[PDB]
């Protein structure tokens, strides 16, 4: 159940406005074996979001890949 | 024999809805005034959007 997350959201600097930018991902409710959901897990022992965060300029495509691809794995 | 102005602006651009499955609630009511500033990607040449 540890391996599951609630939400994932990414975090870089945007020079241009003077503020950070955060991109969300997006749940590909993959089709797996068994009968409990990622959902069912995912909300036991922590509804706070995971935060993965870049100190840079990112531009937003990359952050909401990053974001995507984590959640997949 | 014409109508009354409220204002005139250049640099005018028409959008449209994408219709993913979801609820729009905003159907109902017509979208507030003021609440687009953005482009899913940034491109370098352009400032603000209102």
């Amino acid at each position: 159940a540890r391996n599951q997350l609630p939400k994932v959201v990414s975090q870089a600097w945007n020079m241009s406005d003077q503020e950070l930018l955060e991109k969300e991902g997006v749940d590909p409710s993959l089709e797996t074996n068994g009968n409990i959901s990622s959902s069912d897990l995912a909300s036991l022992f922590d509804q706070e979001e995971e935060v993965l965060r870049h100190g840079g300029s990112k531009k937003d495509g990359s952050l909401q890949e990053w974001a995507n691809a984590k959640w997949t794995f | 024999v014409v109508s009354q102005l409220i204002n005139i602006h250049a640099q005018a651009v028409e959008a449209v809805f994408e219709d993913q499955g979801s609820s729009g609630n905003h159907l109902e009511k017509g979208l507030p005034a003021e609440t687009i500033s953005k482009l899913q990607e940034r491109l370098s040449w352009i400032k603000s959007i209102q």
